[PDB]
């Protein structure tokens, strides 16, 4: 053990257990919503299992319009049912 | 102010403006829905050196590459094949390699998810103004109404709440339509106010509610309570109000501040850890008493105490000796709203109020107050303080808006404060939001 | 004949990533760089220099608040999560 | 060549600056798409001496 040591290869014992980023799409249409930095098997344990949570809720202001005719803030999600 | 040309010359075609705006709502759509491994191994890894994280990634809006940013391999690309667009792949923003400078002040960009109903939309809705972008403004007292105000203000500056107000969920299920009549609906009114344009008509239709049924912990808990009712009351058979009452309630409260502690009563002779309970709660109340900081109230709250109780005899054993009981959270929310215990009231009549400050920090940690840990961070976006004595006094909030910047609401007074005066408030109520789960 | 030593690097990082730990470094990081008040500090140098040069350009602001910000890392949080990473390369790599 | 120290600190420092570099994004675009969006954009009002409002103000 030794941080100064030159690196020869991966360890063969290790090796045994093993590009467009559109070709994402297929497997993120059958994956629930993820989360940057809230582990699921820990929000699984210790959170409700309905739980609502907002990642980094402050790291941008809510995303809203307002409505012309009845002054009403709509969430961007809200906004087509809203009018149509 | 100007606004990248680039992109702007892309808009001029309307069949490639339709593919930027597709692209970029399927590249969010992968980062929000990747398992961290995927994410790293196909949104991280660069196409050139092939390193995971080497600084932001971006994924070209063009073809399918990923390049880095701390070697320059993404802007290599967009000199070499001439793509000159990409989405950071932490946070989905837009990235010209032209101009250099993130794309941010474009309303379709950051709408993309309404492209196709863009025109609609940008006619008939418009971008908030200046003064009502972050729903800051004062609510008059006018009759001891500080407890009243501030716990609203918390709450009309909680990002659950606005979440959900804004999304019209309630508005579009609830059957008594009234602010006059109805709790949620007097809250969607000053939601309307503060961050539309309709500013206490919300307020003044809330105490016409509360003609209908000092301490603002107590109003805490009535107003959830209410919000709650609401929620039951819009529910479309009998078989959902039993579900809603007595089992698992779906509504913005219980989803958002309800937690559940584990009360472990426990005989030191036997073991027996019977009187062992399950409660739901919606807030702590900590007891402060010759105590300095939060994390030794929570220590407090958490340590087990013996139960001095006469004459008890362990049903099991016989044993008197005290039973040992210990307090833990079995489930966290995602606001947490801590009580500390200012108000003490004594059996000769009288009241206390303890001026002691308690020291909280702008993050907390409640991996040890939990029971059977990982780090688990909350992030203080609310304190309700208590200024002069038990009779005569009123209440102020703090609040933690969109950007960090802290705010101060003196009833009809709203003013700018720093995070290092916030601290130094005497707290009542703090509102932590969940933050980081390791 | 020798490895690409670049190609290496890029498979180490990539073990990383498939056992798990690339995960727990990374957010054990986050939790320790959020509780010192780290992030907070970035965010206002980050405004601090946008009001000094008058610019919200990306790449201009990024030059002046990237450096300080890795010197405000603390020694604590930088020691720890180095201790971390090398103990799972060392699980993973071969050494001459 | 790349040994264990060299290997470490190029992973922390790509985690560093990834971090750092998604914070300052953030930021800089919040405050470009509030500069374009107000082009009268004016910061709320900051008082030493506890007495003024967001405006400049009283009760
Ligand atoms: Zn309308
Ligand atoms: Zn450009
Ligand atoms: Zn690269
Ligand atoms: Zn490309
Ligand atoms: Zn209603
Ligand atoms: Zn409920
Ligand atoms: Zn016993």
């Amino acid at each position: 053990r030794s941080g100064d040591a030159e690196i020869k290869g991966i360890k063969p014992k290790v090796i045994e257990e093993y590009d467009s980023w559109k070709s994402l799409m297929s497997s993120a249409k059958d994956t629930p919503l993820q989360y940057d930095h809230m582990n699921r098997e820990s929000l699984k344990k210790a959170f409700n299992p309905n739980a609502q949570l907002i990642e980094d809720p402050l790291d941008k202001p809510i995303q809203y319009r307002v409505c012309e005719k009845c002054g009403k803030p709509l969430a961007l999600t809200a906004i087509v049912d809203h009018l149509e | 102010m100007s606004i990248c040309p680039h992109i702007q010359q892309v808009f001029q075609n309307e069949k490639s403006k339709d593919g930027v705006l597709k692209t970029c709502n399927a590249a969010r759509y992968i980062l929000n829905h990747s398992v961290p491994k995927e994410k790293f191994l196909n949104t991280m890894k660069c196409g050139t050196c092939h390193e995971i994280n080497s600084g932001a990634t971006f994924m070209c809006l063009q073809c399918g590459f990923c390049g880095c940013w701390n070697h320059s391999h993404f802007l290599s690309h967009s000199k070499q094949i001439g793509h000159i667009f990409g989405i950071n792949s932490n946070n989905g923003l837009l990235f010209c390699f032209k101009c250099e400078d993130y794309i941010g002040n474009i309303d379709l960009i950051n709408d993309a998810i309404l492209a196709k109903y863009w025109d609609d939309v940008c006619t008939k809705t418009m971008v908030p103004s200046m003064e009502r972008r972050d729903g800051l403004s004062g609510l008059i007292n006018m009759g001891s109404t500080c407890f009243m105000s501030s716990i609203l203000q918390c709450l009309i500056h909680n990002p659950y709440f606005i979440r959900h107000s804004m999304s019209q969920i309630h508005s579009n299920n609830c059957k008594v339509r009234s602010p006059d009549k109805c709790f949620s609906c007097a809250l969607d009114k000053i939601v309307h106010e503060l961050y539309g344009a309709l500013r206490q008509t919300g307020f003044i239709y809330l105490l016409t509610c509360a003609w209908k049924i000092q301490d603002a912990h107590e109003f805490w808990q009535f107003i959830i309570n209410q919000i709650h009712q609401s929620y039951v009351l819009d529910l479309p058979n009998a078989k959902e109000v039993s579900r809603a009452n007595n089992k698992q309630c779906e509504c913005i409260v219980h989803t958002v501040f309800e937690g559940s502690l584990e009360s472990s009563i426990v005989c030191p002779g036997c073991q027996n850890n019977s009187k062992t309970t399950i409660d739901p709660f919606l807030d702590l109340s900590l007891d402060i008493k010759d105590k300095k900081k939060l994390y030794e109230c929570l220590d407090s709250f958490h340590k087990k105490e013996q139960l001095k109780d006469f004459n008890y005899h362990c049903g099991e054993c016989n044993s008197t000796q005290d039973a040992i009981k210990q307090l833990g959270i079995h489930k966290l929310p995602s606001v947490l709203v801590l009580q500390l215990k200012r108000f003490e009231h004594l059996l000769n009549g009288s009241n206390r109020k303890l001026d002691d400050f308690i020291e909280f920090p702008t993050y907390l940690n409640m991996k040890n107050y939990c029971s059977t840990v990982p780090d688990i961070i909350y992030e203080l976006i609310g304190i309700v303080s208590h200024k002069g004595t038990v009779n005569e006094g009123h209440y102020i909030a703090f609040c933690k808006i969109s950007g960090g910047q802290w705010f101060k609401f003196n009833d009809s007074m709203v003013s700018s404060i720093s995070q290092e005066e916030v601290l130094k408030e005497q707290a009542y109520l703090l509102f932590y939001t969940i933050r980081q789960v390791n | 004949m020798t490895m690409d030593t670049a190609q290496l690097k890029s498979q180490i990082q990539q073990y990383l990533v498939e056992s798990g730990n690339y995960e727990l470094i990374s957010n054990e990081l986050k939790a320790r760089l959020l509780q010192e008040g780290w992030v907070d500090k970035v965010k206002d140098l980050t405004k601090s220099e946008m009001n000094i040069n008058e610019s919200t350009n990306f790449t201009q602001i990024l030059s002046t608040v990237e450096p300080k910000a890795l010197e405000m890392v603390s020694d604590s949080t930088r020691e720890t999560v180095l201790k971390q990473i090398r103990e799972f390369l060392e699980e993973i790599v071969d050494t001459q | 060549t790349i040994t264990i120290d060299s290997i470490s600190n190029g992973i922390l420092n790509n985690l560093l600056t990834t971090l750092i570099q998604d914070i300052v994004a953030r930021e800089t675009t919040q405050q470009q798409l509030l500069k374009t969006r107000y082009p009268d954009l004016r910061s709320y009002y900051f008082d030493p001496n506890g007495s003024l409002d967001i405006n400049g103000l009283q009760k």
